[PDB]
């Protein structure tokens, strides 16, 4: 997950009043990835490989 | 040669009639 | 009422905004 | 590894820049639009969202267009006329796309068309995507 | 935050156990025929 | 599948910290703590000019 | 509930019926095509699949078209000349769609166009769907 943006919530308000006001929302998004492979081959001769 | 996968959007299988044996005509 | 979501761009910057550095301070 | 995503998330054209196409969403249980811009815009372009219903003459052909109603959320206020609309802003770059979807289903057919057909409308493309199927 | 604004990736559906299947295997005549068993590739009568 | 309530709690706390930091430095005393740079009580020095 | 799928699975137009549009697959990690008919065909219509490289004079513009090569599957055979191709059969009804994708990525841009521009090819629509992004 990637947090694209935080919102803006709340503000300094006078203590004499009893209500509060809405802010605005943020944005959170979704990401993915994949994997790659490395490949190869090699060969040998048994007699030379064993007698060396 | 990509092998496609196919299926229809509609759900109206054609209404097939049923035909019953005729009344007793004879030879 | 609908809220649209839009990406900044398909590429991070198709023409990268390479910018000159701040000019050097006076002697 | 690459997948056959079209099997699960099919895509259908909705507005090719000159014509609209009704899109049948009955078989699926979610959907959403996608807007793309092919040229620099000259002014804001608003869009209208409609929905159709099965015709009496044929139960597999859409009827006339009925304009989608609004649905206010828990925050914010209803639209001036209570009908859905979409506005593509002036700042959209040619190399970007937008996304948006309706909160409610309504009929089994949907459509989208610009308020006014002008040279600015021809610079936009709209497509619809589907979620998992039910049949 | 609500659906129709956030993407589908944030919801994981329930996984049921039933597996629908509509195919059939028609009844066979095999048990009417005469039954023979041979342990070799050729037979004589 | 994500904890939106916790995300909003964190966002609100972050906004409170960011606003508090701006206050105590620039806020006025009517509804926010008065900041030192706005009060302007520290003695000040004034850089000398140059005849270019 | 409606999920606004276009955020996660954007879809783009590829062959509206009279023009081909390059689609940038670089920013995403999977994709697939989707075919739909709008009017009855008269003969099988084949399609060619290309890929484009970055333009030399400008890195942000696609280059020339290059045909996609074929990769034989684990148990099959290559095509007549080793190049990928697709054919939409005659039996396809108007109320149906076809999906398919290539096994390998190659260049960053992709494209598709019919072998011929006769009247039959104008009756088909093609679009590309993308899977989760990576930026």
């Amino acid at each position: 997950m990637k947090i694209a943006d935080y919102g803006q919530l709340g503000e300094y308000t006078c203590d004499a009043k009893c209500d509060a006001e809405f802010g605005e929302p943020g944005n959170i998004r979704h990401l993915e990835g994949k994997t790659y492979d490395y490949r190869g081959v090699f060969c040998f001769n048994r007699k030379n490989l064993q007698e060396a | 040669m990509i092998k496609l996968n196919c299926r229809p959007l509609c759900q109206t299988p054609t209404a097939s009639r049923l035909v019953s044996p005729p009344c007793f005509i004879c030879r | 009422m609908v809220s649209l979501d839009c990406r900044n761009t398909c590429a991070p910057a198709p023409a990268s905004r390479l910018v000159q550095p701040p000019c050097f301070v006076c002697r | 590894m690459n997948f056959n995503v079209g099997v699960d998330f099919p895509s259908f054209i909705a507005w090719d820049g000159t014509t609209s196409f009704p899109v049948k969403i009955d078989g699926f249980n979610q959907f959403g639009f996608t807007f793309k811009v092919i040229e620099e815009l000259t002014a804001d372009v608003p869009f209208n969202i409609f929905y159709h219903e099965a015709s009496e003459a044929d139960p597999c052909v859409p009827g006339p267009a009925i304009r989608v109603p609004d649905v206010p959320f828990c925050d914010g206020v209803a639209t001036a006329d209570g009908l859905a609309t979409v506005v593509i802003p002036e700042a959209v770059a040619v190399d970007s796309f937008c996304a948006g979807s309706v909160p409610c289903f309504n009929g089994p057919w949907i459509s989208i068309a610009p308020v006014t057909v002008n040279a600015d409308s021809a610079k936009v493309q709209v497509t619809v995507t589907m979620k998992g199927a039910t049949r | 935050f609500e659906a129709s604004t956030i993407g589908p990736a944030f919801f994981t559906p329930q996984v049921l156990a039933l597996e629908v299947d509509c195919n059939i295997e028609c009844a066979s005549l095999l048990d009417l025929y005469g039954q023979i068993e041979v342990s070799r590739s050729t037979f004589t009568y | 599948n994500y904890d939106f309530l916790s995300f909003m709690i964190g966002a609100a706390q972050r906004s409170h910290r960011i606003n508090r930091n701006r206050a105590l430095m620039v806020g006025d005393g009517i509804n926010e703590p008065k900041g030192w740079l706005k009060e302007d009580c520290f003695p000040t020095f004034l850089t000398l000019p140059v005849n270019t």
